[PDB]
């Protein structure tokens, strides 16, 4: 906004409040929010299953 | 997927709408409602995975 | 191109010649190219399959 650049190559997601201000270029690359969590790494007790 | 592109509400070469047809692409992108948009038609009639 | 009409709503990708001659908004839907080939007839085990 105060021209202290001329580019933001950068991973600078491209939403609704940031556009009205700077002014992005056409997307490098697709994603989405999502959520990260510990892999389970128990097994099932299963004392049946024969 | 071959390639990643995306599709586009295409207006003249130098028009004054390619800025405020995003800003209303990416209003109803924040508020969800091009996913309500999409549920809605490419909804379908279901298809077993069946295993 | 030749100021007919304005908009185009229409599943008109894009891509790096039409950019050239045409303003296209930011995305709504994301794309990609893939193979539509037909499923086979599952196997269909029968009945008397011992
Ligand atoms: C190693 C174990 C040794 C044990 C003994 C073995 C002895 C011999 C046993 C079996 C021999 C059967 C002939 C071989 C058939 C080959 C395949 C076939 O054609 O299947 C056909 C079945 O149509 C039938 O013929 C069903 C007959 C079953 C046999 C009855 C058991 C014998 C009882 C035992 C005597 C005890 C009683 C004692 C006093 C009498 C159907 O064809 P398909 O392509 O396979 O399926 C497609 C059809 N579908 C999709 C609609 C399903
Ligand atoms: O054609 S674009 O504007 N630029 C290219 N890309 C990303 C590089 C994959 C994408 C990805 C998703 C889109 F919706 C659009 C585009
Ligand atoms: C890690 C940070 C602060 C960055 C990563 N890109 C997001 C962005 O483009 O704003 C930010 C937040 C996030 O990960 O949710």
């Amino acid at each position: 906004i105060d021209h202290k650049a001329d580019l933001a190559v950068a991973p600078l997601a491209i939403t609704y409040v940031r556009e009205k201000v700077i002014d992005f270029s056409k997307p490098f690359m697709t994603l989405g929010i999502s959520i990260l969590y510990r892999k389970p790494n128990g097994t099932n007790p299963g004392v049946f299953s024969f | 997927l071959i390639d990643s592109k995306g599709y586009g509400v295409g207006t003249p070469m130098g028009s004054p709408y390619r800025d405020k047809i995003t800003i209303a692409i990416l209003q109803l992108q924040e508020e969800g409602k091009l996913h309500m948009m999409k549920e809605k038609w490419w909804r379908g009639n279901g298809c077993p995975e069946e295993e």
